[PDB]
């Protein structure tokens, strides 16, 4: 919901999600499952992700800009290569022991 | 002396025939182990 004036990840309590519901209407869309996490993690860019934290590490440099950051950048790397899809931790189906 | 089932009764006849070779097969456990893993949502398995 860019329309409305909510991020993208913000933590909206259940008084304060129907106020917002009834006040931007059916536009901020929310759940309160793994469903919410589910569309969350599909739908982003690893690569935009990872060039932007590779240029932040580079232009900000700092005791706390230097960590926090680099595992994140090799977490995405690790990701991509893998070619692991970040939904499938998600799961969906149960398998089961013989 | 473990649990490959195929390779105890051939080591048993091996040794009725004074045969003295090994097959090894593969244990049954690591197929538990394996089953295991895979009863997680956890991918597994074994290349060439």
């Amino acid at each position: 919901g860019g329309m409305t004036n909510l991020e993208r990840q913000q933590i909206l309590t259940e008084e304060q999600y129907l106020d917002a519901l009834e006040e931007f209407g059916d536009e901020f869309d929310a759940k309160m499952g793994a469903e919410a996490i589910q569309a969350l993690l599909k739908s982003m860019d690893l690569e935009q992700e990872c060039e932007q934290l590779r240029e932040e590490l580079n232009e900000t440099n700092s005791e706390t800009k230097r960590k926090k950051l680099t595992k994140r950048i090799k977490l995405l790397e690790a990701f991509v290569q893998s070619g692991n899809k970040p939904e499938w931790m998600i799961l969906t189906v149960l398998p089961v022991l013989p | 002396k473990s649990d490959d089932v195929n390779g105890r009764t051939k080591m048993y006849k091996n040794i009725v025939d004074g045969n003295h070779q090994m097959e090894p097969g593969m244990p049954e456990s690591f197929n538990v182990l394996l089953k295991e893993i895979r009863s997680l949502g956890i991918n597994i398995e074994l290349e060439d």
